[PDB]
């Protein structure tokens, strides 16, 4: 059983999807926060 | 640089700007790299520590 868990963890990349989604969601939030600086918000330019 | 005001550290770089490109931009449209209008050389802009 230990060998089977070793083989499954070595073969299936979607086993740790429960942590990969957390990391990806943090990446999406950070990227959205960075990209929101590009919006004009009705002004003449987005560059202060 | 040509009216573009900012604070940062100018270092020698290897980003091959195309001959018609004057300014480089980041994800949040901050000025990443500029070409000097006097001597046609390439420089990064890294904000100070
Ligand atoms: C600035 O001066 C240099 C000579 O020092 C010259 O080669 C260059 O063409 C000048 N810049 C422009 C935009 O003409």
């Amino acid at each position: 059983a230990i060998g089977k868990i070793q083989d499954s963890l070595s073969s299936t990349a979607s086993a740790l999807g429960k942590l990969q989604d957390v990391v990806n969601q943090n990446a999406q939030a950070l990227n959205t926060l960075v990209k929101q600086l590009s919006s004009n918000f009705g002004a003449i330019s987005s560059v202060l | 640089f040509n009216g573009l005001t900012g604070t940062g550290v100018l270092t020698e770089s290897n980003k091959k700007f195309l001959p018609f490109q004057q300014f480089g931009r980041d994800i949040a449209d901050t000025t990443d790299a500029v070409r000097d209008p006097q001597t046609l050389e390439i420089l990064d802009i890294t904000p100070c520590s």
